[PDB]
């Protein structure tokens, strides 16, 4: 349990990283508009 | 954010004051904090420079393993009394033991202090008379200073801006660990316990847990 | 006692970490998603 | 040798190509060391000579008489007030005072006051007449660094040559002489016995009787 | 609200013995660790968060 | 004259017997008897610095000395007005009584007890005093680095330049005087215990027996 | 320097713009003298004479109003903390050498010390002290010198002399020779000494309303902020409660 517990643990602070950084790199320049 | 020339930022930031005409500001970390003329002579101001930028080198590999071996002693490493206290880690040769790497019996393993520093030296001497001297059976012409070749093998230090950028972020992570390797010294002799424990004592109760409850203790009494 | 648990409710328990090494593997994938990250800079 | 451009150096065949550029090797014990760089400017560098060079002098008196008496009290068991050095002024505040050899009537010395003040005075007036260079024609020339008149009795000054390299045995047996003065300063304050006694305990068991097994007196609390 | 608990009458208590009363605050928790592992806890049954 | 001050007819740091001084030494600053054998000072600009660092040390010690003395001058006969920290090096622990630090056995006054607050406002009052000092503020901005003399100098003194430059040789004379002073109260204070006024009391009463000579065998090794 | 926010026609009014019109100012008030605000409802100005010579009395009130705000706050808290003053408290100080009383001065932080004069000697050179000076001051003619500013002055100075502000012997420490930073000071004094009237006249009012001193005041105010106020000590003793 403790292993599956570290592996969970390892894949959800992986997947929540990735939107942290993939909305802070920068984002609001992502549009397909004049601004 | 112009780390270099004169509109560079200084140790005293808005009184700063100007800055001594030998620290021009043409090389990494020039704060222009030269208050005891040391360094007026180009060839003082150059073997200063390399006793700085070698010591910080140096001051970052010991933080680092001043800091590491006790956190992992806290994570479960096994080390018994000593192999975490950084000032106590000499000791732990001497013991039935020896000297275990990461606490296990199969690493290391030392029993022999004259052979390691033995080995120690003669690695240590052949690596600083090839530093002074600028030449190795592999390597010709390289700076002084700031080598490379061999010694950057990320290729990390090509374009002139990034590598300037670099050597300020090296010169003042530098004297960061400068500063807290004389922090170690310090906290060593007047508590007697480990830093990061100093760190532990200060966060449970910071108000009465500081470097002021050491103050007393080196009275000199009749 | 008759089987293992954790017996890790309540507590207090920050991030829900009962060994040391889930804060470590936290702060180091957030470690290294940070590095990708800072690396891959200077970008676009 | 010790000399010139292929003069000996301070690493070796490490000190082939960075060697300082006011290290020319026209002085005594000329090797190239100066990493630190202390004596960039020319008339400072002189000043480091003359401090180098008495210093190298006074510590030579201080390597040769600190262990005559702990070899005295070793072989022909010569009696002492006390006879290990870092304790040796202690021996002015014992009962039958200070004696040379133990002999109640060599010197006899019990007023500390009075010796420190003839010794103020007389090495006082003895480095007075050094820095000076002499005075109203008393000795009123010389270099004041090697002087030769009136303190070279056997005039070994003579051949240049014969001056040179025992100039360089002077400034290089001085320098061995400070290197051991730390280490009896060092075995001092961490053994706590005399240089002879530490070198006596020394040759029954080099493998458990080396420095670090003092290794951990100085461990904080 | 800090200074009202400490010098200003104190607050109302009702972990005090006998139904509760307001008290005055004396040595409130400063200590960092027992301040943020509420922060830091979770939100479910047995640690509620803050 | 003033004579005897300046020029190379002054007062040497060995008299008759000091010919062979240092030539940048020609006698255009205050004190300058002679005494730089280590030549450390023969660069013109560190020679400088170490002149802000003479005047300045010279000031500040001159103070400290005054100030090391003053409570145990004060002191009563009950040794009620201060407690045990009369004593200049066990003043820092007044702030650690139950009534705080008092200025005098009055508690009307200061009656200061949070030392990281007193230590926090020394840091930023002194850190603008400084900065103003290295680089100019309300009391000057292209005044003389040593020497500014306008908001510094209310009683009109210096006037006169020839009274003006002796009183500066009173100046640095007066300043080296009391950091020696200094280096006798603390080299004092770590082998006795005892304060420098009942060092002079305790020498007072037995010069024979009450000095440096007893105390040289307190740090013997084992 | 920003003296623009004091003088001028653009300047700081005792009123902001949206409730003040700069019109609704009387014209003798356009920014030409260090704190002018515009402030008259009562016409008590008239005229730039009548200003100045008003400001004549402002000044010196103000300079022994700022002094007697030190005065009156001091003593009284030196003596609550501990310190031997036997009469700190202004409305009663008077009473203490009735009767041959003498006050203990403290000449903080080495005073505590007996004052060996009384009332009658007191009175006697404070009249012929005050007077003398106050007889300079509407001559400009002083005696002697010897100034940390200027050093040993003969009377020779006083003439010619702006009234109101003497620099030169009444300047030891300067810093007001620019008159950028003069004007600036000038405003800054004039505001302290506002403040200060209005302090003084304050402490006047809560002594006679609360039978104590201001410190006192602040004191107590402080330790129990709605236990005791104007709405507190005015109740004479406690409130039957609402339940
Ligand atoms: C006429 C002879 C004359 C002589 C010999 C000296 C000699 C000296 N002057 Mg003086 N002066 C003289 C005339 C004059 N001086 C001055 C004005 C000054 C000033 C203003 C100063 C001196 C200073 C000095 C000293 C500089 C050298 C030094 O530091 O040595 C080093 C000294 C020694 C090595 C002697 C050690 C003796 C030893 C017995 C000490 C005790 C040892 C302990 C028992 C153990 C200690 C170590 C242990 C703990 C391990 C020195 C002692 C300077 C100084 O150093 O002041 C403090 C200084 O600032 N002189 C004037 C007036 C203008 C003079 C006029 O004639
Ligand atoms: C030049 C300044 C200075 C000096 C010399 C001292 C010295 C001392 N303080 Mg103090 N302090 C100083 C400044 C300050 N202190 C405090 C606040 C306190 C407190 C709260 C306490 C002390 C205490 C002590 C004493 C510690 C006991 C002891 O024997 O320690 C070792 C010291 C000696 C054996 C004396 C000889 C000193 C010498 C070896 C060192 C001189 C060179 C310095 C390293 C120079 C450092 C320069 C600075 C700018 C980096 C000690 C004599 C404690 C005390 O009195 O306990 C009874 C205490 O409780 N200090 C503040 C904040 C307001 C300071 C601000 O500047
Ligand atoms: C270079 C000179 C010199 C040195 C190194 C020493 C060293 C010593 N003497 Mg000393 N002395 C010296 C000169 C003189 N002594 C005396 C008179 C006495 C007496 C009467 C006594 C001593 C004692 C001592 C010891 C101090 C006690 C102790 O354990 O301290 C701590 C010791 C150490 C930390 C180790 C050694 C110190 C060394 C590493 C420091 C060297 C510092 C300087 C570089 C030396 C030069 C300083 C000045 C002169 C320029 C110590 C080992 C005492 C003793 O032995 O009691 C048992 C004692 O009673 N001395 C006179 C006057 C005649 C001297 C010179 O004129
Ligand atoms: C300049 C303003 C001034 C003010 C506002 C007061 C105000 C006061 N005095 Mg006073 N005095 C003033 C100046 C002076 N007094 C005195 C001498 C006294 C005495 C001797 C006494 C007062 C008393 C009083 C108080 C009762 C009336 C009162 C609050 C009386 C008091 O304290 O009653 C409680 C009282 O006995 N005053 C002298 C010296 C002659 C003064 C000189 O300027
Ligand atoms: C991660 C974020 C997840 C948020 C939802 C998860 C469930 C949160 C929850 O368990 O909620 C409850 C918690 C409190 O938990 C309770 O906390 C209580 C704490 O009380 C204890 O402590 C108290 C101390 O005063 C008392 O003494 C009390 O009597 C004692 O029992 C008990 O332990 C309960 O068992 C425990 O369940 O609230 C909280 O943490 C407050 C935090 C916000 C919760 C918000 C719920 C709604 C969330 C989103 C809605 C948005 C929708 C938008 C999109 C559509
Ligand atoms: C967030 C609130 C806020 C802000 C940012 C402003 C900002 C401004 N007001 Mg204004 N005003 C406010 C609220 C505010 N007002 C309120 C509540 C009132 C009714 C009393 C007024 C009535 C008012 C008038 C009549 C005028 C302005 C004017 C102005 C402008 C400049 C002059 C000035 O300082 O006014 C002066 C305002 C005061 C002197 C009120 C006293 C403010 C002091 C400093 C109180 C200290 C605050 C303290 C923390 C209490 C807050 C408690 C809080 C918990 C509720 C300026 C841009 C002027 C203008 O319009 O220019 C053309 C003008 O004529 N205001
Ligand atoms: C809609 C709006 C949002 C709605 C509601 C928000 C309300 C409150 C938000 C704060 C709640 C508390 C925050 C800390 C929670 C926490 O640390 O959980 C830590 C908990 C603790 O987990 C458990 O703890 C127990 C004891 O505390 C035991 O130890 C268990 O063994 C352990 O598993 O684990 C989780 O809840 C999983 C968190 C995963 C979060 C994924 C989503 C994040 C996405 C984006 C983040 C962006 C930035
Ligand atoms: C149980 C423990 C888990 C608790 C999670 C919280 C841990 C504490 C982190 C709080 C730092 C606050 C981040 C605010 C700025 C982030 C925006 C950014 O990123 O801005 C990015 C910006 C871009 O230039 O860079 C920058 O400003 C520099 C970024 C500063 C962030 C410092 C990170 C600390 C060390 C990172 C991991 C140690 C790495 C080890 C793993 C690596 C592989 C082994
Ligand atoms: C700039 C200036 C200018 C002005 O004017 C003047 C002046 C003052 C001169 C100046 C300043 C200066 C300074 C600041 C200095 C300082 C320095 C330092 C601190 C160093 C350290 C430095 C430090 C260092 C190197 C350190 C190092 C460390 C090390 C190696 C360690 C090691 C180790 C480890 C890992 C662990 C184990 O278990 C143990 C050991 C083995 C032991
Ligand atoms: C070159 C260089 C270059 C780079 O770059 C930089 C640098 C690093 C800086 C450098 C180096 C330097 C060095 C090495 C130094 C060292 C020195 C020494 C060791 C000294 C001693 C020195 C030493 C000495 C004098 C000593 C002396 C001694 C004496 C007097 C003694 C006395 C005594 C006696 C007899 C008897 C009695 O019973 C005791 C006593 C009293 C005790
Ligand atoms: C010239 C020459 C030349 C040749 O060639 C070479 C050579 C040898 C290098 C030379 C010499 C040099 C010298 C002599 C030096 C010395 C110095 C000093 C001693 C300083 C002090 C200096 C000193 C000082 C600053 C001091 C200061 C002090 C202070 C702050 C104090 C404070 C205090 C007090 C009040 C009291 C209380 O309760 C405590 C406290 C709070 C703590």
């Amino acid at each position: 349990m403790l292993t599956l517990k570290i592996f969970v643990y390892t894949v959800v602070t992986f997947f929540v990283g990735l939107f942290i950084f993939g909305f802070l790199s920068n984002d609001p320049s992502r549009n397909p508009g004049k601004g | 954010s112009a780390w270099y020339g004169p509109d560079r930022p200084l140790f005293l930031g808005s009184l700063s004051g100007e800055p001594p005409s030998y620290l021009t500001g043409e090389f990494p970390g020039d704060y222009g904090w030269d208050t005891a003329g040391l360094s007026a002579d180009p060839t003082t101001f150059a073997r200063y420079r390399t006793i700085e930028l070698i010591h910080a080198r140096w001051a970052l590999l010991g933080a680092l393993g001043i800091i590491t071996p006790e956190l992992l002693a806290k994570n479960g490493v096994p080390f018994s009394e000593d192999g975490a206290i950084w000032f106590k880690a000499g000791a732990e040769i001497f013991k039935e033991g020896g000297l275990n790497y990461l606490g296990n019996e199969n690493l290391i393993h030392a029993q022999s202090i004259l052979a390691t520093l033995a080995v120690q030296v003669i690695v240590m001497g052949a690596a600083e008379g090839f530093r002074a001297n600028g030449e190795a059976p592999g390597v010709e012409g390289l700076d002084p200073l700031y080598p490379g070749g061999p010694f950057d093998p990320l290729g990390l230090a090509d374009d002139p801006e990034a590598f300037a950028e670099l050597k300020v972020k090296e010169i003042k992570n530098g004297r960061l660990a400068m500063f807290s390797c004389l922090g170690f010294f310090v906290q060593a002799i007047v508590t007697g316990k480990g830093p990061i424990q100093n760190l532990q004592d200060h966060l449970a109760d910071p108000g009465v847990n500081n470097a002021f409850a050491s103050a007393t203790k080196f009275v000199p009494t009749p | 006692l008759v089987d293992d648990r954790m017996n890790g409710d309540g507590t207090g328990l920050p991030f829900g970490v009962n060994d040391g090494i889930l804060g470590w593997v936290i702060a180091g994938t957030l470690g290294t998603i940070w590095a990708i990250y800072f690396v891959s800079q200077k970008d676009l | 040798e010790f000399y010139g451009p292929d003069r000996a150096k301070f690493l070796g065949p490490f000190s082939e190509n960075d060697t300082p550029e006011y290290l020319t090797g026209e002085f005594p014990g000329d090797y190239g060391w100066d990493t630190a760089g202390l004596s960039a400017d020319p008339q400072t560098f002189a000043r480091y000579r003359e401090i180098e060079l008495i210093h190298a002098r006074w510590a030579l008196l201080g390597a040769l008489g600190i262990l005559t008496p702990e070899l005295l009290s070793q072989y022909a068991g010569v009696q002492f007030g006390e006879p290990v050095w870092f304790k040796a002024g202690a021996q002015i505040f014992a009962a039958g005072g200070l004696n040379y050899l133990g002999n109640e009537s060599l010197i006899h010395a019990q007023s500390i006051i009075a010796t420190l003040a003839v010794q103020v005075v007389l090495m006082g007036l003895a480095e007075a007449y050094r820095a000076n260079g002499g005075s109203e024609g008393f000795l009123d020339d010389l270099d004041t660094l090697y002087p030769g008149g009136a303190f070279d009795p056997l005039g070994l000054a003579d051949d240049p040559d014969t001056f040179a390299e025992l100039k360089v045995k002077e400034i290089k047996n001085g320098r061995l002489a400070m290197f051991s003065c730390l280490g009896f300063f060092v075995q001092a304050i961490v053994t706590g016995k005399g240089p002879v006694q530490n070198l006596t305990d020394h040759l029954a068991d080099p493998t458990v009787n080396n420095a670090f097994a003092s290794a951990t007196k100085f461990t904080p609390g | 609200l800090v200074l009202k608990a400490l010098y200003f009458g104190g607050v109302y208590d009702t972990w005090a013995p006998g139904g509760g009363d307001v008290r005055i605050i004396s040595n409130p928790t400063t200590n960092a660790a027992i301040i943020f592992g509420y922060i830091v806890k979770s939100p479910f049954g047995g640690d509620g968060w803050i | 004259t003033i004579n005897q001050f300046y020029g190379p007819d002054r007062n040497k740091w060995l008299g008759p017997y000091s010919t062979n001084t240092p030539p940048y030494l020609t006698g255009e600053f205050p004190g300058d008897y002679g005494w730089d054998t280590a030549g450390l000072s023969a660069d013109p600009e560190t020679f400088k610095r170490y002149r802000e660092l003479e005047l300045i040390h010279a000031r500040w010690a001159l103070l400290g000395a005054l100030g090391m003395v003053t409570p145990e001058l004060l002191q009563d006969d009950d040794g009620i007005m201060f407690g045990e920290s009369a004593i200049w090096f066990k003043a820092g622990a007044a702030i650690f009584q139950e009534g705080g630090l008092n200025y005098l056995g009055n508690p009307s006054l200061i009656h200061a007890q949070n030392i990281v607050a007193t230590l926090a406002v020394q840091v930023v009052l002194m850190g603008l005093v400084e900065g103003y000092r290295v680089n100019g503020g309300p009391a000057g901005e292209g005044l003389d680095p040593l020497y500014p003399g306008e908001a510094f100098d209310p009683l009109g003194l210096a006037d006169d330049p020839e009274a003006f430059a002796e009183l500066k040789v009173k100046e640095i004379k007066n300043g080296r005087l009391a950091m020696f002073a200094c280096l006798g109260f603390f080299v004092q204070a770590i082998v006795t215990g005892k304060g420098p006024i009942e060092n002079l009391t305790d020498h007072l009463a037995n010069p024979a027996e009450n000095n440096a000579f007893a105390y040289a065998t307190k740090f013997t090794p084992q | 320097p920003d003296l623009e926010k004091w003088y001028g026609p653009d300047r700081k009014l005792f009123l902001p713009g949206g409730l003040l019109d700069r019109d609704d100012v009387p014209e003798y008030l356009n920014g030409e003298l260090a704190g002018d605000y515009g402030y008259d409802p009562l016409g008590l100005g008239k005229d730039e004479e009548q200003v100045e010579k008003y400001r004549a009395n402002e000044l010196l009130h103000a300079r022994w109003a700022m002094l007697a705000a030190a005065g009156i706050i001091i003593p009284e808290g030196l003596q609550a903390n501990g310190a031997d003053i036997k009469g700190g408290t202004w409305f009663e100080t008077g009473a203490e050498m009735l009767n041959g009383g003498t006050l203990n001065y403290f000449a903080v932080p080495f005073g505590v010390v007996q004052n060996p004069l009384p009332l009658a000697a007191v009175t006697l050179i404070e009249i012929v002290l005050l007077g003398a000076v106050e007889k300079f001051r509407v001559d400009g003619t002083g005696p002697a010198g010897f100034s940390p500013g200027v050093g040993k002055f003969d009377s020779d100075i006083f003439d010619g002399l702006d009234k109101l502000y003497p620099g030169g012997p009444f300047d030891p420490l300067n810093l007001a020779d620019d008159p950028e930073v003069f004007a600036e000071l000038q405003v800054k004094e004039i505001k302290n000494g506002r403040l200060a009237m209005i302090a003084v006249l304050a402490f006047a009012i809560q002594s006679y309303v609360t039978g104590e001193g201001p410190y006192a005041n602040i004191t107590k105010h402080l330790s129990d902020p709605f236990g005791y106020n104007l709405l507190t000590v005015l109740q004479g003793d406690d409130r039957v409660p609402t339940l």
